[PDB]
């Protein structure tokens, strides 16, 4: 095997969508969200490294 | 909110971005009116008698 299938996730609305209330809710956890899409797209670039 | 470019300087949190490509703002077409939906449920309860 060589490479695998990219993937990216948003955490926001896989979280929850829609509502505004809980993004307020979630925005009070700091950047999780942030460093797994972060960790996603080093993944990304990896493979066609 | 100024232009994409700005939406990159403000979510890598500098002034200054070096060349490349970056993911930003997923966005939703934004849904835009009302509906809702009950049977033809006239069976009505016998007030005149």
């Amino acid at each position: 095997p060589v490479s695998m299938t990219k993937t990216s996730v948003d955490c926001t609305m896989y979280i929850c969508g829609d509502s505004t209330e809980c993004s307020n809710l979630l925005l009070q956890y700091g950047s999780f969200c942030t460093q797994l899409n972060r960790a996603l797209t080093g993944i990304a670039v990896e493979q066609d490294k | 909110a100024l232009d994409p470019l700005s939406e990159t300087k403000c979510t890598l949190k500098s002034f200054t971005v070096e060349k490349g490509i970056y993911q930003t703002s997923n966005f939703r077409v934004q849904p835009t009116e009302s509906i809702v939906r009950f049977p033809n449920i006239t069976n009505l309860c016998p007030f005149g008698e």
